[PDB]
């Protein structure tokens, strides 16, 4: 999923 | 002419690098050489000096909730997590990066961060040790080596890479562009759209080439030496990734941070 990485990138 | 656009790219990357990474190579070198008006870093060369240094380096601030080799590793882990955050912020400043497909941004970061971590460690390192805790500590190479397996072997390949990589004598303005090039590698496994990545990297490499010509005119084919190290580094990171997956499974009392798990899962 890469949930945290996604969060760091989008925000 | 076209050089001017490349020079502006170099400068834009420098400025964003400076914002993204609080501890620059310049600051780290100032510290390591004593060309600084701040106090000298506390030296941690053994068990007892680790205990003695705890206030100066704020070692108990890692675990607000263990064995030593584990505690040192958690410290390393703590900083790595922040390094991934800094690398991620810097990546967003690279022109074109955030218009890439979000799965590709993720993939580029997932493979790139470990390579960049090696270059970040090199800035903090000499032959004998590594700066820790925001420059307040210095942990010797032999102390890290003397840790029990598998922790004893973890930092040493990064020391090996660093001594070679440091002989190139890059500064922050070089590094800013080199790091951009690593991130935008169109040959990472699982990339959807290789083309807009390679288009960006092409401009970054040209920027890197010109930067190195201008900043190191006496150093013939530094660009070439640099690209060869970048290839060496991929090969090296494969073994680093292997050792962590080993440690995760083989050490029960050590928790691997979720972000770091994300970046180690399904990797080589
Ligand atoms: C190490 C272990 C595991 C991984 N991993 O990917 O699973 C990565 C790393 C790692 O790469 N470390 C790393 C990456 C980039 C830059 C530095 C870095 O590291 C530095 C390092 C290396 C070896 C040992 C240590 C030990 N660190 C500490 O003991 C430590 C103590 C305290 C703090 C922060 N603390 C005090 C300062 N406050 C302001 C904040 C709280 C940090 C580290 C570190």
């Amino acid at each position: 999923r890469h949930k945290i990485l996604h969060r760091l990138l989008q925000e | 002419p076209e050089s001017a656009d490349l020079r502006a790219l170099a400068k834009h990357l420098y400025d964003s690098y400076i914002k993204s990474f609080p501890l620059t190579k310049a600051k780290a070198r100032a510290i390591l050489t004593g060309k600084t008006t701040d106090k000298s870093p506390f030296v941690i060369y053994d068990m007892n000096s680790l205990m003695m240094g705890e206030d100066k380096i704020k070692f108990k601030h890692i675990t607000p909730l263990k064995e030593v080799a584990i505690r040192i590793f958690q410290g390393c882990q703590f900083r790595s997590v922040e390094a991934v955050q800094e690398i991620t912020e810097y990546a967003k400043s690279i022109p074109g990066f955030v218009n890439l497909d979000l799965n590709d941004q993720v993939t580029l970061l997932k493979y790139g961060v470990h390579e960049i971590i090696y270059t970040m460690l090199a800035s903090l390192m000499n032959k004998d040790g590594v700066l820790i805790s925001e420059g307040q500590g210095f942990m010797t190479r032999e102390f890290l080596k003397s840790l029990r397996k598998p922790f004893g072997d973890f930092m040493e390949p990064k020391f090996e890479f660093a001594v070679k990589f440091n002989a190139l004598e890059l500064d922050d303005s070089d590094l800013a562009i080199f790091i951009a090039v690593i991130i935008l590698s169109g040959d990472r496994p699982g990339l959807l759209n290789v083309k807009p990545i390679e288009d960006i990297q092409d401009n970054l490499l040209q920027a890197l080439e010109l930067q190195l010509k201008l900043n190191h005119p006496e150093s013939s084919q530094l660009f070439a030496k640099l690209l060869q190290k970048m290839t060496d580094l991929r090969q090296i990171v494969t073994e680093h990734v292997q050792l962590l997956q080993v440690i995760k499974k083989t050490e029960t009392d050590m928790s691997l941070h979720p972000l770091l798990q994300e970046i180690y899962k399904d990797l080589y």
